[PDB]
């Protein structure tokens, strides 16, 4: 009986899910436009943890000698101590990590951090680390702006809906919110330099891959 | 009721279903002695030919995608990204 | 809006749709002792302007009958005083996208 | 019961709470009892959930009844499949259950318009069904060199 | 059929169901089918301009109809017609015809309940046209009068007028292929006991249906273009070509024997009751014809 | 067993295999061809293929016409339904006059 009731629902090339009448059952399939074969359980890091621990891991304060990026992390490290306009960006990234954590604690009241999402970022990073033979003993040549603005730009290309109007834009941004929290938590500045140690070249490859993989997770029109 | 080439809002990636149906329509025609567009660097098997065709982007076909309300977009095989 | 303590009469309640355009809504008090739109399972329902609605339809390219429905006497619809033909946007939390919006049109 | 809740320093902790559980249901009235939290009251009767709190809150109850069934056996099915079901059950605004010549006569008199998207109708007509591989048309690319 | 057609070729994307009005049936006919015979002009075992070739099909090998030619094989079949001396019910809809009858006033043809009622304004709102008919019929089957004045929503000291008439309504019963009305004046007080049974001729039903408002029959699930109520009553009857018949001719024969002799009676002047009984054999043979065409397969 | 029933069909729908589903559930009952008025979708069209004349007597129309191919069973099925005063009208277009 369930097969007879659902048999006609299909995904359409607008990404909507509809019955044989064309009625809308869902405005995007699964609320996220993904195929469930391309989704894996990942932990959303912002959500858990004490407030002290979250601010050791993610806060970069370039105006403070205790709380900046050690210069062994980064080639620019000496030169960014006390720099005021980088610290504006980095404040903006932290404010976004902070909101992220609050948002997610309202979504997941319980605190459950592990949830299926597309694009297994940890395994892309571990690959980048093998593939670029990455020495944990050398500052990286990544810059602050490379990270910060590179991660913002990537979000603009994780596309599930493509319509030029506002409405479709909002839908697009709502579709990709939770993946974008996972993303900003994983590629935040202090993690990229201090935990992952990426180079520029590795980091650039991490991104372009997250993007290809994300795009290949989108469900295909026509699926029943 | 047709949607101009610009302004197209559906994916630029080919879907598994389009891919399957392409390869298979083209191998049907290869199988009935239709002219081939690609170098047979050995292959005798029509599906396999077809796929080399798809890979060299030499399959001159167009996918007409209907939207639920009757309107449609035309995407050429050439242009669809194959991932 | 008129709130009453335990009933109205078969023929009182007949005086209600009665002075168009001006509408009249009745509530038992007990239904109001608790605010149901504060309950965790009830997500945020937002009445769209008739413009909003025009836009919604144009961008999905839908007819009105292709939208999901909410009935006139749905509790939340009573609570927001919706009228037939009006659309709410429902914005819900979602374990797969975090946020998701859907829409129902009143019947 | 244990309830995971953020602690003053930010990490999640257990905090036990007493909870009551009943045989029988009267949601509209028990909701109103002084001393309870009316925002977190529940019942496994998703019909009553829809009658008092509305279609959306019914949808979410219904999902959570179906999920419970599936998980109580110990298995795990991705969200979207049970989401789809539950949407189909609640898109007309209520909870709708999912469980020949004669009929064509009725079609006649009603002026039934068959959309022709199903697999049987397409079979009778000698066609493919606009599903999957049939949900687009393939055409000869006269625009190419 | 390996021969060529300049008519562009396409798949079917929509099927639209309805009924054939008698206009459209006369409209796409070739032949008027009147004699009920195959072959022998007096006595020539060859072909007759009356049933069988009068422009529809052909066994014969002859790549011939009415300048549409092609083989006894790539010919669709063409469609015949037979004008019917009297209206008869379509057997398939007797029970529908009976329920419409129960929702409409049987003198003016106007819906027994309307906007002013309310239990009926909820039934009118229903979207599914099957559940809507269902629901309005449930509210009207009861209604034994065609009101004139009715309490309005508003300040009920006052009444308000509707399309009126005031006539009492039968209680209708099914007695095979005949519908039977029974009128009263009350439910047994003073003023009038003993109903007045009386059969509902096709004739009058068909006439009441033709008087029902587009608004009103739409409200009942019918459609102004594809399906009007009146088309449930046959007046003009489609004659399939020989592709359809593999012994259904033996039965349309017998229709015409009956159509021929209902007309030769109406012609002769002839008693009320003979005309009626010939009317009823017409009906039975038209009904037998289709309840036989439940041969689909 | 050794069949292809309701459940098998459903699996093939899930995979999206429409061509397979059409091949397997067809008739070999041949694809008969037929002309169809585009106004009244009926198989009423008189097709003079040799002098190239196509008319709907009744829709008064010789421009809007199509060809279709359908199983013979279906061409019967439909003429059966016309015999019973039901119109099963085949249109080539979905979205209409509007
Ligand atoms: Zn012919
Ligand atoms: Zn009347
Ligand atoms: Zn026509």
């Amino acid at each position: 009986r369930l097969v007879k009731a659902l048999e006609d629902i299909m995904v359409h090339y607008d990404n909507t899910t509809r019955n044989s009448l064309g009625n809308v059952i869902q405005f995007i399939y699964g609320e996220d436009g993904m195929d469930a074969a391309h989704i894996e359980k990942q932990s959303l890091d912002t959500i858990g943890g004490s407030d002290a621990a979250f601010e050791k891991r993610y806060r970069v304060d370039l105006l403070n000698t205790d709380h900046t990026l050690d210069p062994s992390l980064l080639e620019s490290g000496s030169e960014i101590l006390g720099d005021l306009k980088l610290q504006v960006l980095l404040d903006e990234e932290y404010k976004q990590l902070v909101k992220d954590r609050k948002f997610l604690r309202e979504v997941f009241v319980d605190g459950e951090a592990n949830w299926p999402l597309p694009v297994n970022i940890r395994r892309i990073i571990q690959n980048a680390q093998q593939t670029f033979h990455i020495d944990h003993t050398k500052p990286s040549d990544l810059t602050i702006k490379d990270i910060v603005l590179g991660v913002k730009d990537l979000q603009e290309n994780l596309l599930v809906l493509r319509g030029k109007n506002e409405i479709i834009q909002n839908a697009q941004r709502d579709a990709v919110t939770l993946f974008c929290c996972l993303l900003r938590s994983r590629l935040a500045t202090r993690r990229v330099l201090q935990e992952y140690r990426l180079t520029k070249q590795a980091f650039d490859w991490v991104l372009s891959n997250i993007e290809a993989q994300f795009l290949r997770s989108v469900v295909h029109p026509g699926e029943m | 009721k047709a949607i101009p080439k610009d302004q197209r809002a559906t994916t630029p990636y080919m879907t598994k279903y389009e891919r399957a149906r392409i390869l298979g329509t083209r191998a049907l025609q290869i199988s009935m002695n239709a002219p081939v567009f690609v170098d047979l660097e050995g292959e005798t098997d029509p599906l396999r030919i077809a796929m080399k065709e798809l890979a060299e982007k030499k399959i001159p076909l167009v996918i007409r995608r209907y939207l639920p309300d009757g309107s449609f977009e035309d995407w050429s095989v050439e242009e669809l990204i194959v991932d | 809006i008129f709130v009453y303590q335990n009933n109205i009469t078969p023929s009182a309640m007949k005086l209600v749709p009665s002075i168009p355009p001006a509408t009249i809504e009745t509530f038992n008090e007990a239904a109001l002792v608790v605010n149901i739109t504060h309950h965790e399972l009830v997500p945020k329902h937002i009445r769209l302007s008739s413009d909003e609605k025009r836009e919604l339809l144009k961008r999905y390219r839908l007819k009105e009958s292709q939208l999901p429905r909410i009935q006139r006497a749905d509790p939340v619809a009573l609570y927001l005083g919706l009228k037939r033909g009006e659309v709410v946007k429902i914005i819900r939390k979602s374990e797969t996208s975090g946020r998701y919006a859907s829409y129902r049109i009143c019947m | 019961y244990d309830r995971k809740v953020p602690s003053p320093t930010g990490e999640y902790v257990k905090e036990p709470e007493w909870v009551l559980e009943t045989d029988g249901v009267n949601l509209s009235e028990v909701m109103t009892v002084p001393g309870i939290d009316p925002t977190r009251i529940y019942t496994n009767s998703f019909i009553d959930i829809m009658e008092v709190l509305g279609i959306e809150a019914g949808r979410a109850a219904l999902y959570k009844e179906v999920y419970n069934v599936i998980a109580s056996d110990g298995s795990y099915v991705n969200y979207r499949h049970m989401a789809l079901l539950v949407d189909v059950m609640t898109t007309q605004g209520g909870l709708t259950s999912v469980t020949t010549v004669e009929i064509l006569f009725e079609a006649g008199a009603s002026a039934e318009l068959d959309d022709c998207r199903g697999v049987s109708e397409n079979v009778i007509l000698g066609q493919m069904a606009p599903i999957g591989t049939g949900a687009f048309d393939v055409m000869i690319d006269e625009e190419s060199l | 059929g390996q021969q060529y057609s300049s008519a562009p070729l396409r798949t079917v994307k929509e099927v639209q169901f309805g009924l054939f009005s008698p206009e459209e049936v006369r409209a796409i006919s070739v032949a008027k089918i009147r004699f009920p015979e195959t072959m022998d002009e007096t006595q020539t075992r060859a072909k007759i301009g009356g049933l069988n070739d009068p422009r529809l099909g052909s066994i014969d090998r002859n790549l011939k109809c009415q300048t549409c030619q092609e083989g006894m094989n790539e010919c669709p079949g063409h469609f015949g017609h037979i004008d019917l001396a009297k209206p008869v019910f379509h057997v398939g809809f007797i029970a529908k015809i009976k329920k419409v009858c129960e929702c409409v006033c049987m003198h003016c043809g106007k819906l027994l309940l309307d906007e002013h009622n309310e239990l009926m304004r909820q039934a009118l709102a229903i979207k599914d046209s099957k559940k809507r008919f269902a629901a309005i019929w449930t509210l009207c089957k009861t209604k034994m009068v065609c009101e004139t004045d009715v309490p309005s929503e508003d300040d009920p000291t006052q009444l308000v007028s509707r399309g009126g008439c005031g006539n009492t309504q039968p209680t209708i019963r099914k007695d095979g292929l005949k519908l039977v009305g029974s009128w009263k004046k009350d439910r047994a007080t003073g003023d009038a006991d003993e109903p007045e049974l009386r059969v509902l001729s096709t004739e009058e039903i068909l006439n009441i249906f033709k008087h029902i408002s587009v608004k009103d029959f739409t409200s009942l699930g019918f459609n102004e273009v594809f399906s009007r109520p009146e088309w449930m009553i046959l007046t003009c009857l489609p004659v399939p070509p020989p592709p359809v018949r593999p012994d259904l001719t033996f039965k349309l024969a017998d229709i015409l024997k009956a159509n021929i002799s209902l007309e030769t009676l109406e012609h002769n002047g002839a008693p009320h009751h003979a005309i009626e009984e010939a009317e009823s054999l017409l009906q039975f043979h038209v009904a037998t014809y289709m309840d036989s065409i439940r041969a689909r397969l | 067993g050794l069949r292809f029933g309701e459940m098998e069909r459903d699996c093939m729908i899930a995979h999206g295999a429409a061509s397979f589903l059409k091949e397997r559930l067809m008739e070999a009952s041949d694809a008969f061809r037929v002309h169809i008025c585009g106004i009244c979708g009926l198989m009423t069209v008189i097709a003079k293929l040799n002098h190239n004349q196509f008319e709907c007597k009744g829709c008064d129309n010789k421009i809007d016409i199509y060809q279709i191919h359908i199983p013979y069973a279906a061409k019967l099925l439909f003429q059966e339904l016309m015999a019973m005063n039901i119109t099963p009208r085949l249109y080539t277009d979905r979205s209409r006059d509007f």
